Formats: structure tokens, sequence, C-alpha cells
RNA sequence: AGGUGUCCUAAGGGGGGCUCAUGGAGAACAGAAAUCUCCAGUAGAACAAAAGGGUAAAAGUCCCCUUGAUUUUGAUUUUCAGUGUGAAUACAAACCAUGAAAGUGUGGCCUAUCGAUCCUUUAGUCCCUCGAAAUUUGAGGCUAGAGGUGCCAGAAAAGUUACCACAGGGAUAACUGGCUUGUGGCGGCCAAGCGUUCAUAGCGACGUCGCUUUUUGAUCCUUCGAUGUCGGCUCUUCCUAUCA
RNA sequence: UUAACUGAACGUGGGCAUUCGAAUGUAUCGACACUAGUGGGCCAUUUUUGGUAAGCAGAACUGGCGAUGCGGGAUGAACCG
RNA sequence: AGACUAAUCGAACCAUCUAGUAGCUGGUUACCGCCGAAGUUUCCCUCAGGAUAGCAGUGUCGACCUUCAGUUUUAUGAGGU
RNA sequence: AGGUUUUGCGCGAGUGUUUGGGUGUAAAACCCGCACGCGUAAUGAAAGUGAACGUAGGUGAGAGCUUCGGCGCAUCAUCGA
């Protein structure tokens, strides 16, 4: 005997990409390379986020890009792993040079309308091997419909599951004291 | 019976449902028969057009 | 339990908005309307053959009611309504009580 | 009575009485607890005296 | 109404003139206190105030019927 | 018939299965329940010396 | 071992002067006990009710003035899922009571004294709708109370079957078996006395220690897809607490 | 809020490590999502209630059987290792 | 006599609605690997049954956050067996 | 058939050809568009009204980057508009 508390207990985050794809199966050839025989911690975050789901890589904006490129960063090389997505609000975009790992139609159009330049992640290796002058971006995780219905109950202020909305749906007793108490 | 956080249910399915169903395994069939009706439509009426203004 | 026939207490009226006299008197229920939506689904439910087709309340346990005040400003002639705890005896305008005068 | 002899951290103060924090250990989990207790009750507490000097 | 309420009458009067006795005989008075006393009597004030009145009906009879009882069965009782 | 009434054996190793959790203090406490009367002036007290400190770069220099 | 379905225009709120139960010594009628006076008196008295806690220039007692037992909504504590109902604590914005003033007051000194959806009814603003357009009746909405469910988180409800039926239960009775032995039966110890006189030939009060499972109870472990439930007739064997 | 820049909370600037101010361990840090079975229990040391008592009925802390073999108690779900 | 009415009577026989409903009995089909329970809280014409919290598995993300502990020492409070 | 969370895939402030039409080696395959569904704006019973003081705010933590001064994603708490 032995008496301990925990055994043969498994690694609780991802090793290795679900999807088949036949490319990114390269791109991960090339950054498990990488990582191994290189000091620059900026490798090892990127080989990560490549294993991740869909919901847990949300598309980030050009708003989003324009924001951050303030106070100083206006040389500097942006790096997405995710998709980027065209913003209708912002009439003018600055000019800039982004690494994602896809754009829209209509991002890529206007990107290189203002004279910047669009590459790819693995471009990105060829020029940048250790991510030297480059800023990380992510998306908003929780901005998701699902999230919202998250941890209902009393005094939480949360969303409730309903086949439409109206007076005649909920409301009523148990959400004003007219009727009976509240929540 | 509701166990956990669901939306409530409402499916009219008590009466005898199943003796009217309609299944649509026709639907090429049926293009083809309207198609046959018009080009011999379209040859009675020979140099006349097919509509109405 | 008497209470006087007068007390001056706040007034919610558009003007009074202070302490005013009021007079005090006891509230009554009125007649049951004869058109109300309540009444009028109540009797087409009970037409033709069927029978009785709402439940009858038969099991009684209270034996008293809670006693509610009408109140009503001497100016603007706003009402008011003060509930009080379930008693037997109710009386506005009473003698009151004296003390260290007792007689058989 | 059950806070008969807890110890606890001041959070608000007013007229006559004061806003006491204290720790409760339901089954499995612990809860905050935020009571309104008079001066008469409360006392100051020679517990952080020995640190403080 | 008036049988109802006459028929009340009666009675309070007849409990109002049974604790006379009580509260007049010495025996019972000699271990029965002021302080009771004179908190029964002040309620036997307005009980016989109200007599006077006209519009007290069966159910403030019986009410002061009750009380009375309560207030006098403690002193007796201990 | 007749059964156990209650109990509480299993109860105590039962809660220690996995911690008893504290919840974790922090910096900066919330302000529910403290008077209003003090609320509303500590809300103007703010207000102010945002404004100050940001007129630093162009003039009292305290 | 007990208690609750109530009671109070003051038995609620403010202020002031006084100190209780009981005991000692005195005074015409006056006595155990009627009224008056002095000294001692830590609560041994009183505070609506069951019990517990609390109170002496008071929370008791008498006197003076009053209606904070009022209006608009939020946060917090107890039972707890940290849902509802009941009850309770501390502030904020108005209007008042009392007192020279500081102050106190959001019912009873504290711990119990009570109630959802639907429907009906009253108060309030001067408000919204009746969908082709107007004006008056009527009807429908929003906010706060009352009419009640005591099986009290809340169905509308009388019997019989010995003519009987179905799904199940040894989670549950009537018979054996098992543990216990109060009651039933049997056997000891001490020695006041009975026994012509003499405790023990033969008995034994007041007390006290045991055995048995042929009496009757207590328990409900095994059998309800079944262990044939009184008595007698017949026949074999074993126990000893011994009738010959 | 105070007779009063007198206080109160939240702040700018500055000072204090040469040693961030008890022991031991860290073979297991925090948060979120979805869902299965279960809701007849029983036994033992110490404390303990009703009963003459019971392999009887009812509770508190912890360890067990149920869900589990192996070596001892000849045998024996719960005793010892 | 609740007797008889085609071996059927305290309400005959035949087909259909009908695969009538069951909180109740019985059964439920190959192998290996890893983790591993509950008979307890609150409400219900509820007590052979359900919802709710607890125990359990799997999928993860944030840092590898240096945070923590069914433990001891030192300082200081409460209790009425 | 209608819901719900998680995994893979296409497009992305949009998205969905197939009720229907054109065509065909004919129940296959290929092409076309007007409407419409969900999403982009909430709140009240209702008549109704309808989202920038600031580089889209202030403070404490934050991976990573850096000219070494600093700039600081996601997310957690808190004070404001
Ligand atoms: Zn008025």
């Amino acid at each position: 005997g032995i008496d301990l508390r925990w055994k043969h207990v498994r690694s609780s985050h991802r090793k290795a990409p679900k999807s088949d794809n036949v490319y990114l199966k390269l791109l991960v050839k090339l950054y498990r390379f990488l990582a191994r025989r290189t000091e620059a911690p900026f490798n090892k975050v990127v080989l990560r986020r490549l294993f991740m789901s869909r919901i847990n890589r949300p598309p980030v904006s050009l708003s989003r890009i324009a924001r951050n490129l303030k106070n100083g960063n206006e040389k500097k090389t942006v790096v997405v792993v995710a998709t980027v997505t065209d913003d209708n609000r912002l009439l003018q975009v600055p000019k800039m040079e982004v690494a994602a790992l896809r754009f829209t139609a209509k991002a890529r159009a206007r990107i290189e309308a203002a004279g910047g330049r669009t590459l790819t992640l693995d471009q990105l290796a060829l020029e940048k091997p250790t991510g030297a002058n480059t800023l990380l971006l992510r998306g908003p995780k929780n901005a998701r419909e699902a999230v919202k219905h998250f941890g209902f109950g009393p005094h939480k202020h949360k969303k409730p599951y309903v086949r439409s909305k109206g007076r005649k749906f909920e409301r009523a007793r148990g959400r004003r004291r007219s009727r009976g108490f509240k929540v | 019976a509701i166990k956990h956080n669901q939306q409530i249910p409402n499916n009219h399915f008590r009466k005898h449902w199943q003796r009217r169903v309609r299944c649509h395994f026709d639907q090429p069939g049926k293009k083809v028969t309207r198609r046959l009706a018009r080009r011999a439509k379209a040859a009675a009426l020979a140099p006349r057009p097919v509509d109405k203004l | 339990v008497n209470v006087p026939k007068t007390r001056k207490t706040f007034c919610k009226g558009k003007d009074c908005q202070k302490h005013t006299l009021h007079k005090v008197t006891q509230y009554k229920a009125g007649k049951a309307s004869a058109f109300a939506q309540g009444k009028r689904r109540y009797d087409r439910k009970q037409s033709g053959y069927g029978g009785q087709t709402k439940p009858v309340f038969h099991k009684k346990a209270k034996t008293t009611k809670k006693i509610v005040l009408r109140l009503e400003c001497s100016v603007c002639k706003t009402k008011k309504q003060l509930p009080l705890k379930r008693c037997k005896h109710f009386e506005l305008g009473g003698d009151k009580k004296t003390k260290g005068a007792a007689l058989v | 009575k059950f806070y008969h002899g807890k110890t606890g951290v001041v959070y608000n103060v007013t007229k006559s009485a004061v806003g006491v924090i204290v720790y409760k250990r339901v089954k499995h989990r612990y809860i905050e607890k935020r009571i309104n207790v008079r001066i008469e009750h409360v006392k100051p507490s020679r517990s952080r005296e020995d640190f403080l000097r | 109404a008036f049988s109802k309420r006459f028929e009340a009458k009666q009675q309070l009067e007849s409990y109002i003139s049974r604790v006379e006795e009580i509260i007049s005989d010495p025996t019972l008075s000699l271990k029965l206190k002021r302080g009771q006393k004179d908190k029964i009597e002040q309620a036997l004030s307005e009980a016989m105030a109200q007599l006077e009145i006209e519009d007290s009906t069966a159910d403030e009879l019986k009410k002061k019927e009750l009380a009375l009882k309560r207030l006098v069965t403690k002193a007796m009782a201990s | 018939a007749k059964s156990k009434n209650s109990s509480q054996h299993n109860q105590s190793r039962k809660a220690h299965r996995n911690g008893i959790k504290k919840p974790k203090t922090q910096r900066y406490p919330s302000l529910k329940g403290t008077d209003p009367k003090f609320r509303r002036n500590h809300r103007h007290a703010l207000h102010g010396t945002a404004k100050a400190l940001k007129e630093f770069k162009e003039g009292k220099r305290e």
C-alpha cells in the first residue's frame, strides 16, 4: 500500500489539433520544430493556440486592430491566430501590416487599398523567426449568445429560455410585487 | 416531467397524427409532368403568346 | 377595543401633504356587480348540461376578521385605509375608561 | 446567538451602530455575512496588537 | 338581532355580577394582589360604560365575556 | 412501516471530499450597505480629484 | 412538564416627582385582620398571558401633554435551496409629538399570536385603450389594502361486501423455529418467631441470590408464484424435578 | 461633518530589503460547461434516551461491511494482521 | 337458491376502438484499458414514488501564477458539561 | 418533429440554391432570382420614447513586446457616463 490521494491523473490541455486539415498539419510541424530549438517565448504561445477549437478563437475586427495601433505601436507587426473581419463603422483605415490565419474578402481588399500588406503564418516564421517587434491580440471570448444563459438563478440577472418574448411569456408572479413576490 | 434547465416544450402530437402524413417523393416526377403540359400547350397555340397582358 | 371618532395624521392630498384632521369610519364591502368579466364568464360556463363546473369552499376554520378603518380629510375630502389586527371589539366614539373610581 | 463570540471587520459606521463582516461555515462552503450591531455589544480586540507592536 | 343582543347583554351582566363576588369577598382577596385588581376594575370601567351605548351587539358582549374571564382567571388560578 | 428518522453519519466526509472552499479576499470591497448620505458626497469628491490631476499637465503642478 | 388561533385609545410615545413585598415598636371604639406615625428593608414585590432572561431618582407607581399604531421605496439577520410566508435590526428623504435642552419615538421590555395563483370589492392618479372619426354611460388596464384555504407551500367529496375480483408484499399480522424471562413453575442463603420447655425433628416473617422453557407476554429475523391450521385413535423412543 | 482646512474616505510626491519578517509539506492551483447512478441501509469502541431485558427501538464524533480477495479465530458479510 | 339463460352468470358469446393505462413483478446478447459512488438536506393527499442540493465522470481554458493545508507552535477572545 | 451544450467544416455583418423556374447521358448532376426566415436595438400593461463630457473613462492585477523609459490582449473586482 502507498496511501495516495491521486493516481494516474491526466493532463488538462490539448496536445494536438483535433482537425484533419492537411495544410494545418504542415503548419504544426513547422512550429513544433521552432519551439524546441528557439529561446523566444513568442513561438511557444503560437503553437498552443493552433490546437484550440473554434469557440476559443473568436474573430477580431479592423476596429480592434486600429485601437491598439496608438501610443507608439504604429511600426509593429500585428499577429492574430484567428480570422480577421472587416468593420463597417470604420470609415478611414490606417496603414498596417497584419499576419493572420485567414482574411475575409472585404478585409483583404481594404487593407491593401490603404497601402498595407497581408502576411501568412508561414511567411511570418520566415521573416521574424523569433517574433521580434510583434504584438499578439485576441477576440472577445465571452461575447457569445450561449454565455448569457450560464449560471441562471435567483438574483443573478441572467437570460431565460423562452420560446418567445412578450407580456404573456413569464413576467407575472415572481417578477413583480403586484403578484406575490419578486424573484 | 422536467428535470433540468430546459425550454418548456409544446409539441402538438397527441392526436392520431400518423394517419395523416404527406411525404413528397414525387417532387421530380411531378415536375416532368408540368413541363410536358406546357410544351404541349405551346404547340396548340402556334403563333400566339402563352400568357396574357 | 375602541378608537376615537377623529384623529390627525399625514394626508397624501395634492395640496395638504401634512398632518390634517380626519374623520374615522368603518369600511364595508359593496355589492357584487352583475356585469364584471368574472361573472359574465361564470354564467356561460354553467349553462347547458354538465352540472357544477367550479369548486365550492366548505372547510372554514377562521372565527374572526380583520377590521379596516376608512379615514377622510376635513379639507380635500381624501380618504385613506389603515388595517388593524384581528379583533372582536370595534367601536368609534366610545367613552374613555376611569382610574381609581372603583364602586360596586 | 450564532455570532456571540465571533470576531469580524467593520465595514460601515452610522449614528449609533456599526456594520461587521463575519464568515459563516455552512456545510461544504463558506458564506459572507453582514450584520448591524449596536455599540453596546461590540468591543475592540487585542488580536492584532502583538503584530502591530 | 334584538333577541341575540338581549341574550348576550344578560350573559355579560351575569358574568360581571359573578366576578364582583370574587373581587368582593375577603377570603380570596386576601391572597389576591392589588395590581391585578385595579386592572380588572379598570377594564370593568369601560365594561359598565359600553352598556349605556346602544350600538353594541352580541359579538361585543362575547368578547368582553372572554376578556374578563381570562383576566380574572389568572388572578384566581394563581 | 416505520423507518429511520434522520442521520448525519457521512456528511463530514462528503464535504471534505474536494475541499472546503473559502472565497478569495480582494483589494477593493464593494460599497453595498454604506449609508447613502456619505455615498452621495463621496461621488462628488472623486469627480473633482480627477479633473485636478488631469490639469497637472497644463496647470497647478502641486 | 407546559403553551398559542387572543388582549390593549392605552396596557402605545415624551417628561417630572416618589420606591416595593415583608418585619419591629406605638395610637379611643379597633379584635389575627379597618386608619395614622417612626425605624430597618438588593428586590425576596410589580411589569395583559406559558416559561426563561431583564429592570430601583426605573422598564414599577401616580400626575401633565399627545397619536411615530402615519407617507414613498431599497439593503440586512433567523428557518433556508441561502426560494416563499411569518417575525426582527440599522440608515436615507418628508411630515409631527414631547421636553428648558442634549435627546427619544416607524406599536406592546425581548423570545409565539398566522396565509399563494384565479375571482370579487374599496382607496389613489386625472393617467392609458375600446384598433374608420368624435361626445357622454358602461367595460377593460397600472400601484396599495380586505373577503381563505387549521390536511395551515393552499383537491370540491358518505357506507357495505360472509357473493366477490386484479397487481404486489415476508418492507406488515394469525402457526412452528430463534433471542429475552417481567409474569408462571422449581430450588437455595440469613434467622425474629411457632414448636409442652428448646431458632434449625418438621416449619420460617422482614430481606436476598439462582435455574428451567410443558404458562402467558414483549420483539418481527426466516416462509404470502402456499411448510395442510383443534381433538381423539394407533405405535416407537428419550428426559428425571421418583407415584409403585 | 466641525466655532474652525478641524475631521473623514479616495489621492500626488517621498522614505524603509544587506534579512519580504514562526515550523513542516506542496505525489497535485483557480474558473466554467454538460450529465449518470443514489435518496429501504447495517455493524463496532467511547458518550447516551425509553424498557426487567432482548440477535429490541432511537441519537453524537470517527472507523468498517455493502462495493473485497489474502494469512489467523476448526467453522462464521462486520474481529486481529 | 342470486337460481337458470348451449360444460360459461353478483350481468352470456363474437369482432373492432386496442399494441387500452400501471408510482407494481420478470427479462435485457463480444473483449481489453482508466476513474469510481449513494441511502443525507428542503418542499409535495408525500411515506414501495418525484423535483432540489450533495457525492461521480468527461470536455476544457487562465498561469505553470509560487498559491495553498481535516497539522503544530506563539499572541488574544467566547462557553457552563 | 422541436429544444439544448460540446467537436469538425464553409462563408462572415451578414447568412440559407431545391415552394418554384432553366437544363439533362433523366427520381442523379449543373445553373438562376423576387420574396421570406434568423441576426444587426432595447424598454413599458399601454399611448410612446430610443444609447459618445474624455484618444469609447479612472484605479489595482495581467501573457507578450520594448528604443529599457514604457505600451499593455483575454479575463476578474471596483468607482463613473
Ligand atoms: Zn387633505
